[PDB]
RNA sequence: AAAAUG
RNA sequence: CUUGAGUCUCGUAGAGGGGGGUAGAAUUCCAGGUGUAGCGGUGAAAUGCGUAGAGAUCUGGAGGAAUACCGGUGGCGAAGGCGGCCCCCUGGACGAAGACUGACGCUCAGGUGCGAAAGCGUGGGGAGCAAACAGGAUUAGAUACCCUGGUAGUCCACGCCGUAAACGAUGUCGACUUGGAGGUUGUGCCGGCGUGGCUUCCGGAGCUAACGCGUUAAGUCGACCGCCUGGGGAGUAC
């Protein structure tokens, strides 16, 4: 459910929360727990890499079967979790030889329904197949990219992929971007969209939520001097220039693609 | 003019009864007007669902140029 | 139960596993407490326009009274499987247990 | 709508015989049968607003049909309310 | 209105079939009425026009029939 | 180039103009001419005469490939519907069908508004 | 085609 | 008590409603083949498109929206409204035999619900059309009509808005009062003769300022409600 707080304080008045009574209350499952500690955006060479990265809530990790390989074996959703790590809730499976794993949430998935992996999976949300037992049309999300590397692609909350053609060993998958692409056939799928499609209507309502998501802010480049950024400078509020990044490259258009590797399974740009 | 279906005590036209329902579409495959054969409404209903039907599972054109 | 009349055609390069599309067909029926009351097997008849390029097709027709569930199953049946290129469930007020003008 | 074996139950479970069609009691069992049935009905259709108005018929006439016992024989109308679990 | 030329069928027949199967299918009337859009008001005016103007001169014609002009 | 000795005219006939085009059986452009190409230009464009004198063009764009035969192919409301086919005949082709293929809608997409003059 | 006013 | 009102039994017709699926025609777009100098548009033009190959024609694909014919002063719905085909869920109406309840009815200020199109909010979608906007014409001007384009919007989900010449400009219920021709949908008997429901046209008495209405009354009565009181100011101000 999507509710929004009564204005009881400012920081409150515009907070719109995503609730959702199905995920469970109590702790992760612990063998499937990792830890993972944070980087402040900072490499090995302890240099900032990635601007507005630190602080935030300790996380930690949710190992996700991604891979979905366990085929054959009939699986049972125990419950729904919340994970740190990501947008989709998981879920946590048994299946029937004893063994747990949590896999992404489907829209629609609850605890009591059965899943399963394989050729030979009935069509159904939630169950993992290689594409080319899946029907021309059909909605999916965690496609592999790759047979067997895991899946990669429409893995986000309310994100699914469509299989709009079929081709001798290849697919033709219309993404969330609205990129038409190829993958081989033999890679894996999950029926239905990603769960959680609410996500995107939260509101984090004030600047300290922001940051309990370890985002730190954005100063403009406009607001700084020359020394510090193309877009530097002025006696009062100037600007006169072509948008850049810091590292003065056209920000507003210009195109970063170059992967001369992988453009030829690129059937349409996403436009 | 006179009805073919009331003179028969049809219960229903039968989408399946192909070589009736040409009868009651033209060259080009529209439904005739029941002004022109002389069907009574209700025969009329029934005959265009069952036309539809026909054309639905190709044993009737829905156009001469397919 | 309803009685539902079933049209399905199948690719008629498929048309030698329709013997047994039907015997599956009409078991899951009959395992549902289902009555066959006619079946009819058409064979290949010339298509009035072309459905998938194919300008043939295998008629089958069954009129059955079944639950509405394996109807379903039945129609997602229909829908999943590569060989029935269209089918039509209706149905029907009672059941027909007769000859159509197809035969 | 009831079908005729549901129809023949509340008949005979709240009729004198399975003649006794018309008498009150059978009337306001038959509309509640129906009303609670629709209630799943209606939480999946929420705007068949056409169907809503004939529910909403049957609501008003057990209403009216109920009042009229209450003012006949409220012993009839406390066991008949009773019965079909009805606040009033 | 597919017209094949039969043997021995001179041209002008055959073109003569083809303008008859053309009129039959009211292909001209077809494309004439769906040039521009006609508003659901405007159509409903017009039908109701056809039929009330179809009576009234079925209406003059029957009570013509009494009346003599000489 | 090739011959052909079976033809297809397209009489693409709007109220504005005709357009003849003479394809192969396949649909292959061989020749084509056009009442507004063919001398006239306005008044005298949407007119039977202008589609009658295109379709002579056209007759005399595709000579060379030796076509015989003609199934015509009429689209459209136009003046020139009918005159194209006479002057096709009257060209010593062999007329063996006529079809119309005017696009007509089982309903479909909303045409503009109605013109106020 | 345009075509106001008293 | 059974005649008003209702319940049950069998059946009938229906674009009644909600959800889901699907078919074929067509427009547009994208890719390619053939082909060559025009296309498109108008009262006439121009803008626009086209030798970077359009238009035309053929093939393959994508996508959205609407369902030709049937189709009808035809049908269904309280009204607003509702149209391909298929399924699922569901509302009402009507008819024939009976059986049942036994005035349980009618109307309704306030209240509550529904309520075209446009519009508004959030999230999608976007072919065609098209307010705004741009250009071309026309003209004395032309913030138009006409042309070439084109964005909200039209579509979907959910919420809001609550208004229309939302009209039959005719409130609801009931009774009574000459006819004629039709439509549509039941049913009894034997093509004919009956008998119900809804509906279109004409018309008699009567009514009406007239126009007209005329058994579906604007006739003759009864019950209850809404509303009017010269034109403007004004359905405006507060
Ligand atoms: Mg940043
Ligand atoms: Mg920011
Ligand atoms: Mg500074
Ligand atoms: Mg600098
Ligand atoms: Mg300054
Ligand atoms: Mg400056
Ligand atoms: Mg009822
Ligand atoms: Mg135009
Ligand atoms: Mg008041
Ligand atoms: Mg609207
Ligand atoms: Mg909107
Ligand atoms: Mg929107
Ligand atoms: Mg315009
Ligand atoms: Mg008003
Ligand atoms: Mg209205
Ligand atoms: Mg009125
Ligand atoms: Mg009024
Ligand atoms: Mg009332
Ligand atoms: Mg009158
Ligand atoms: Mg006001």
């Amino acid at each position: 459910a999507v509710v929004k707080c009564k204005p009881t304080s400012p920081g409150r008045r515009h907070v719109v929360k995503v609730v959702n009574p199905e995920l469970h209350k109590g702790k992760p499952f612990a063998p499937l727990l990792e830890k993972n500690s944070k980087s402040g955006g900072r490499n090995n060479n302890g240099r900032i890499t990635t601007r507005h990265i630190g602080g935030g809530h300790k996380q930690a990790y949710r190992i996700v079967d991604f891979k979905r390989n366990k085929d054959g074996i009939p699986a049972v959703v125990e419950r729904l979790e919340y994970d740190p790590n990501r947008s989709a809730n998981i879920a946590l499976v048994l299946y029937k030889d004893g063994e747990r794993r949590y896999i992404l949430a489907p829209k629609g998935l609850k605890a009591g329904d059965q899943i399963q992996s394989g050729v030979d999976a009935a069509i159904k949300p939630g169950n993992t197949l290689p594409m080319r037992n899946i029907p021309v049309g059909s909605t999916v999300h965690n496609v592999e990219m790759k047979p067997g590397k895991g899946g990669q692609l429409a893995r986000s909350a309310g994100t699914y992929v469509q299989i709009v053609a079929r081709d001798g060993a290849y697919v033709t998958l219309r993404l969330r971007s609205g990129e038409m692409r190829k993958v081989e056939a033999d890679c894996r799928a999950t029926l239905g969209e990603v769960g959680n499609a609410e996500h995107m209507l939260r509101v984090l309502g004030k600047a300290g939520a922001a940051r309990w998501r370890g985002v730190r802010p954005t100063v403009r480049g406009t607001a700084m001097n020359p020394v510090d950024h193309p877009h530097g400078g002025g006696e009062g509020r100037n600007f006169g220039k072509h948008p850049v990044t810091p590292w003065g490259v056209q920000t507003k258009g210009k195109k970063t693609r170059s992967n001369k590797r992988t453009d030829k399974f690129i059937v349409r740009r996403r436009s | 003019k006179f009805c073919r279906f009331t003179a028969e005590g049809v219960q229903e036209i039968d989408y399946k009864d192909i070589a009736t329902l040409k009868n009651y579409i033209t060259e080009s495959g529209k439904i005739v007007p029941s002004r022109i054969t002389g069907t009574r409404a209700k025969y009329q209903r029934q005959l265009a669902r069952a036309i539809k039907r026909a054309r639905y599972l190709s044993l009737l054109p829905y156009t001469d140029r397919h | 139960m309803r009685h539902y009349e079933i049209v399905f055609m199948v690719h008629p390069d498929q048309s030698e596993q329709v013997p047994g599309m039907i015997e599956r067909y009409t078991a899951a029926i009959t395992g549902a407490e289902g009555k066959i009351h006619r079946l009819e097997d058409w064979g290949r008849r010339q298509l009035a326009y072309p459905i998938n390029k194919l300008h043939k097709a295998h008629y089958v027709l069954m009129n059955v009274e079944a639950p509405q569930e394996v109807i379903d199953e039945l129609e997602t049946t229909f829908r999943f499987n590569d060989a029935v290129i269209r089918s039509m469930v209706m149905r029907t007020k009672h059941a027909v247990t007769e000859a159509s003008p197809m035969v | 709508s009831l079908s005729t074996e549901a129809t023949a139950k509340i008949v005979s479970e709240f009729g004198r015989d399975a003649n006794d069609t018309g008498s009150t009691e059978v009337q306001v069992a038959l509309l509640t049968a129906q009303i609670n049935h629709l209630q799943g009905h209606f939480a999946e259709h929420k705007k068949d607003h056409h169907s809503r108005r004939g529910l909403l018929r049957m609501v008003s006439q057990r209403r009216k049909l109920l009042d009229y016992l209450k003012r006949k024989d409220v012993a009839r109308y406390t066991q008949l309310i009773e019965r079909l679990g009805l606040r009033r | 209105p597919v017209i094949k030329v039969r043997e021995n069928e001179p041209f002008d027949v055959a073109l003569r079939r083809f303008k008859r199967s053309c009129e039959k299918a009211g292909v001209l009337a077809e494309v004439r009425r769906r040039e521009f859009y006609e508003k659901p008001t405007t159509e409903r005016k017009r039908a109701k026009a056809s039929a009330v103007k179809r009576h009234a001169k079925k209406l003059a014609r029957e009570n013509a029939r009494r009346t003599r002009l000489y | 180039r090739k011959q052909v000795s079976d033809g297809v005219a397209h009489i693409h006939a709007s109220f504005n103009n005709t357009i003849v085009t003479i394809t192969d059986r396949q649909g292959n452009a061989l020749g084509w001419a056009t009442a507004g190409g063919s001398g006239f230009r306005g008044s005298r464009k949407s007119t039977p005469f202008a589609a009658q004198v295109a379709a002579e063009r056209c007759a005399d764009a595709v000579k060379e490939y030796g076509i015989k035969n003609l199934e015509v192919m009429v689209k459209g409301p136009g003046p020139g519907r009918e005159s194209t086919i006479r002057a096709l005949n009257a060209a010593g082709f062999r007329i063996t069908n006529i079809t119309d293929v005017t696009p007509i809608p089982h309903d479909g997409c909303r045409p503009p508004k109605k013109r106020r003059v």
